RNA sequence: CCGGGCACUCUAACGGGACUGCCCGCGAAAGCGGGAGGAAGGAGGGGACGACGUCUGGUCAGCAUGGCCCUUACGGCCUGGGCGACACACGUGCUACAAUGCCCACUACAAAGCGAUGCCACCCGGCAACGGGGAGCUAAUCGCAAAAAGGUGGGCCCAGUUCGGAUUGGGGUCUGCAACCCGACCCCAUGAAGCCGGAAUCGCUAGUAAUCGCGGAUCAGCCAUGCCGCGGUGAAUACG
RNA sequence: CGCGGGGUGGAGCAGCCUGGUAGCUCGUCGGGCUCAUAACCCGAAGGUCGUCGGUUCAAAUCCGGCCCCCGCAACCA
RNA sequence: UUCAUG
């Protein structure tokens, strides 16, 4: 789906581009799970929000063309 | 005559006989028989061996199949079970993934109903 | 060692919406009597006092090996829940008009006693009797 | 789960629509909003005059808001000024030419929307309930009608059990389409609850 | 929560997907009609009173 | 029905034969409102009849219906203790229905695989006397007439 | 049958159009 | 499609027509059995219609409402999640388990509908969903729209199969700020369970059952196989 | 204190044959029936076969021997 | 004609 957009957020995109300034810190607390893993902007562990708390997914190159909400699983009993 | 892997059909029409090769279904078997150029309704008990290899040169060289495909499907599954994407988890415990309800259904991703349940 | 007990009148009185396997912190000796069956819940539920649940007004016999080490028998014992469950029920008391009654005191594989709490609504089965003749006719004489 | 509404059972025949106008999908919701809001103004604030129905029409920007009142002495005014202020009120919620035609009833007891309101005023005035019912049916028959039935629903007489009392004199043929049984309904909002007065008035048949 | 929501149906300065229509007389958010704008209950009690022109008990 | 006599739906006469047995056979063949396929099946069946046997397209079928037509059929009646299975003789206005329904069931269970040749090989063997439908007739006329012991309940 | 998404009747049951059920 | 034009089918008003009306048999009368004519029969077939009241039936979560309770929160706003979770059980349906069946092509045959920020004809592009132009429609006038089942003649050949289409991977298009929880479709792989079903049980007495599609509602999309309607083909039986 | 006899599904029991092939009733779980529980009907499932060591290719089966349970004796003085 | 109870 979704071939006419980069579908990244006006605050997650700004934060990862500002935190890619020559290498920076690691904390980025997002609430918007809908945004994708910013392609070629991987590396910084993002604290996604399944509702109960912020799970700190360390994003890797095997997870680049996915969304951030896959890594905040919203239920128990896997 | 075997085609790909070892998957040999006999005594059947060729344009569904190709379907027994994994990775070829009904649509690819419709397409890449007249695409090479074969009457797609010749029973493979009588298939000319020159036409068998003129078919096989399109079967193996074009798209990936049983083994090199099957293994990439399984590697996609193992890649999905990575740290915990939501589709690689629930492959990790076999539940369904693309929006299936599981309250009552999902007997083809679960089992054999383990009927250990029930109140008093 | 005791089997499942019974809150007889509460099982046959209050509508059990849902249950919890709660816990009881026994304050030192009231154990073997509850392990032998001495418990009567009549006139008791589990009441909060602004932070936590106490199983109120439960009579258990002081055990007769403690010749003078007895306990005040009908007291408020410190019940056990989880914390989000505890503040959940603390909210739900004022949200829905509940009463929190036990159902049984049953033991687990740790050899511990757990008081199976359950919610109430009342289950209003009490028949408000239809009016007899000698009041309906004087209401009608008022209506004259 | 019974007895469908004897206005809407008749409604196609023997009985007019109380609001009759027209437009398609574009302005039907938008007309109905102001047609409900005009009535929410009137029925809340003209009840002292005892309005029965609000026949609302519009041919093209001529909102005939012709109401049916028993006593227009507090819906017109002495020489007419409450009618004037009420028309400038009806201009405030719809800008159109809101011609408000008050029209009196030919007998204020053959109109079920006012008999039921009168019973509701008796209940909210704390009168005796079945005395009010058997009086209202008798006042309807002395006004002269073929048959009446005033169902007054529960919490009756300040009780706790809620029975429904009713009384009839004459015939009330509900299932007959040609009957022209007028129907009125009015809440009563006293202390012990909501007393729902209904009243059926069997006028001339056919 | 319905006096909030019968005005939340009015106000939209945010996205235009959240313009769910709410009922006019009552405040029901289900079965509200893209015609009249009443819900099915307000539609039934207005069609039976006769405050909707043209509407009628159907039998075909 | 319980009150009245419940008179039977008058059928149509058929087109090519002008007969009333054949239309009830069309109806008993007819699966899920598909009469234009069912009577198609029957006319292919009489074509296979005219191919195989030098007979009429209708005569082998009518004689098959007659030679599958039951007379004594067993009906259950609970008469206290053990529900007896009482024999009774059948009105021909029910014999026709039982006969045609047995023909369709035995023809559909008959081990040929195509539509009208199943009915062809069934009507041939039923007009002969060695078919599954006449086997079922003899089955029910051996249930009754050997279950004759409780026939004194005529009901 | 009809739950299939790649035939004629399987597409007319789902209602939509495709390679298997085209637009004229 | 018009040039001539409305004959008709139709449309939707207004009317008529069917009432034991006729005649016979039975019958105290009501009425019943039959016949004739009629298009129709003995409530012509269906709707709407549901009495006094019961179940202290259901709904304070459609609304209105007495009472009690919350009033820097049990109110209010938002972001995100959930309402979709799953060891199993149940109810209602859908497709199936095939050759009367399935697949491709081609040609027919409906009513009911619904649409100015909508329906989108007809092109171009893309296998396709759809995308870019844009005709017509303020709609018996243009559109959705294809009707499907049927029929035609080509395939399959009793095979878990060209039955089945669940599942899973991949490529995508639309809506929407947003499809990961959780949308719909498209395409290509995948091809499982399932070979007519236990004990039990349900539905149906005529255009009914069965089978087949179509429309609408709500609606951005949609969960739709549901619901509400529409027609196509169209039975068996009711001894009692 | 010494003989001999058992140990098998939640319980009560068949058993298991030189060892390889394990069940019966009730109970259980799910369904069906019923307004609902009974009863009845339908689908399965459940056991380290007293622990332990022994020869055996392999033990529940055969050989010991140890712990609980049963039946016996414990007499002459 | 079987068949126990709320
Ligand atoms: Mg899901
Ligand atoms: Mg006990
Ligand atoms: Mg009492
Ligand atoms: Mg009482
Ligand atoms: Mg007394
Ligand atoms: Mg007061
Ligand atoms: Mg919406
Ligand atoms: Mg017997
Ligand atoms: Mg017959
Ligand atoms: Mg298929
Ligand atoms: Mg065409
Ligand atoms: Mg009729
Ligand atoms: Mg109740
Ligand atoms: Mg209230
Ligand atoms: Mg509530
Ligand atoms: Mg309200
Ligand atoms: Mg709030
Ligand atoms: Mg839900
Ligand atoms: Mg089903
Ligand atoms: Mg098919
Ligand atoms: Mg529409
Ligand atoms: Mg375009
Ligand atoms: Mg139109
Ligand atoms: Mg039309
Ligand atoms: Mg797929
Ligand atoms: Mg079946
Ligand atoms: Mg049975
Ligand atoms: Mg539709
Ligand atoms: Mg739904
Ligand atoms: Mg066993
Ligand atoms: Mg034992
Ligand atoms: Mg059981
Ligand atoms: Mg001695
Ligand atoms: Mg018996
Ligand atoms: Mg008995
Ligand atoms: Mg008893
Ligand atoms: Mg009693
Ligand atoms: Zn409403």
């Amino acid at each position: 789906s979704l071939k006419k957009g980069v579908f990244v957020d006006d605050h997650l995109l700004e934060k990862v581009l500002e935190l890619n300034a020559k290498g920076e810190k690691r904390l980025i607390k997002t609430w918007s799970r809908r945004s994708t893993i910013v392609p070629e902007m991987v590396g910084h562990t993002i604290a996604v929000y399944n509702g109960k708390q912020h799970v700190p997914v360390y994003i890797t190159e095997n997870m680049v063309g996915h969304k951030l909400g896959e890594f905040a699983p919203t239920r128990t009993y896997r | 005559a075997r085609i790909a892997g070892v998957e040999i059909p006999r005594n059947k029409r060729v344009d569904v006989a190709l379907t027994y090769i994994y990775g070829i279904g009904k649509a690819r078997a419709k397409e890449a028989l007249e695409k090479t150029g074969i009457n797609p309704a010749t029973r493979v008990k009588d298939l000319t061996e020159a036409e068998v290899v003129r078919l096989r040169e399109y079967v193996e060289n074009t798209w990936k199949l049983e083994g090199e495909l099957r293994a990439e499907v399984a590697a996609n599954i193992k890649r999905l079970m990575d740290i915990g994407c939501y589709r690689g988890l629930r492959h990790r415990r076999g539940l369904p993934v693309r929006g299936q309800r599981t309250r009552t259904n999902a007997r083809t991703r679960k089992g054999p109903r383990k009927t250990v349940a029930g109140k008093k | 060692m005791a089997p499942v007990l019974e809150n007889r009148r509460a099982r046959h009185d209050y509508e059990i919406l849902e249950t919890y396997e709660a816990g009881i912190a026994l304050k030192g000796t009231e154990v073997k009597s509850l392990r032998a069956g001495k418990v009567d819940f009549t006139g008791s539920f589990a009441r909060f006092e602004d932070g936590e649940l106490y199983l109120e007004n439960l009579y258990i016999a002081p055990y007769e090996k403690g010749s003078y080490a007895n306990v005040d028998p009908r007291r408020k014992r410190k019940l056990l829940l989880h914390k989000h469950e505890l503040r959940r029920l603390l909210g739900k008391v004022e949200q829905k008009g509940l009463t929190l009654v036990p159902l049984k005191i049953y033991f687990n594989e740790r050899g511990y006693a757990k008081v199976l709490l359950g919610l109430a609504r009342g289950k209003k089965a009490y028949e408000k009797r239809r009016e007899d003749k000698k009041e309906a006719v004087r209401r009608a004489l008022e209506e004259l | 789960g019974n007895k469908i509404h004897p206005i809407g059972f008749r409604l196609g025949i023997t009985r007019d629509w109380e609001s009759r106008w027209y437009a398609g999908k574009k302005q039907y919701r938008h007309l109905l909003l102001e047609d409900q809001r005009i009535r929410g103004l009137l029925e809340k604030e003209l009840y002292s005059a005892g309005l029965a129905r609000v026949d609302i029409e519009r041919a093209a920007d001529n909102v005939a808001v012709t109401v049916h009142v028993a006593k227009p002495g507090v819906v017109i005014g002495r020489g007419g000024e409450r009618i004037r202020v009420l028309r400038e009120e009806l201009a405030k919620l719809t800008g159109k030419n809101v011609a408000l035609n008050v029209q009196e009833v030919q007998n204020p007891n053959l109109s079920a929307p006012l008999v039921a309101q009168r019973v509701a005023e008796q209940i909210e005035r704390r009168f005796a309930v079945r005395r009010a019912i058997k009086q209202a049916v008798q006042r309807v028959m002395e006004s002269g009608a073929k048959g009446a039935k005033v169902i007054v629903s529960g919490r009756i007489g300040g009780a706790e059990q809620a029975r429904t009392e009713w009384a009839a004199q004459g015939r009330v043929p509900l299932h007959t389409l040609r009957a022209n049984i007028d129907y009125g309904f009015a809440l009563a909002r006293t202390t012990y609850g909501v007393l729902g007065v209904k009243a059926y008035i069997f006028l001339g048949e056919v | 929560a319905r006096k909030a929501l019968i005005e939340k149906a009015k106000r939209t300065p945010k996205f235009k997907v959240r313009a769910y229509t709410r009922c006019v007389r009552c405040g029901r958010a289900r079965s509200v009609y893209r015609f009249f704008g009443l819900c099915r209950i307000c539609l039934r009690e207005l069609a039976h009173k006769g405050q909707l022109p043209g509407v009628r008990k159907a039998s075909w | 029905a319980r009150r009245r006599r419940a008179e039977v739906r008058q059928l149509q006469p058929d087109l090519v034969y002008g007969d009333v047995l054949v239309t009830a056979f069309i109806n008993k063949i007819m699966r899920d409102g598909k009469k234009n396929l069912a009577a198609r099946i029957f006319y292919d069946a009489c074509k296979i009849i005219q191919e195989k046997t030098g007979q009429e397209p209708l005569k082998v079928f009518k004689q098959a219906v007659e030679n599958v037509k039951p007379r004594m059929e067993v009906r259950s009646r609970r008469v206290g203790g053990a529900n007896y299975q009482v024999p009774m003789e059948v009105s021909p206005r029910r014999q026709q229905s039982l006969a045609l329904r047995w023909l369709v069931q035995a023809a559909n269970q008959r081990p040929e695989r195509r539509a009208a040749v199943r009915i062809a090989h069934e009507l041939m063997d039923a007009a002969e006397g060695k078919g599954g439908a006449v086997k079922k007739k003899e089955d029910v006329e051996r249930m009754a007439e050997a279950n004759r012991a409780y026939a004194h309940y005529r009901w | 049958g009809k739950g299939d998404r790649r035939t004629r009747r399987g597409k007319i049951w789902r209602g939509t159009y495709g390679k298997y059920r085209p637009r004229k």
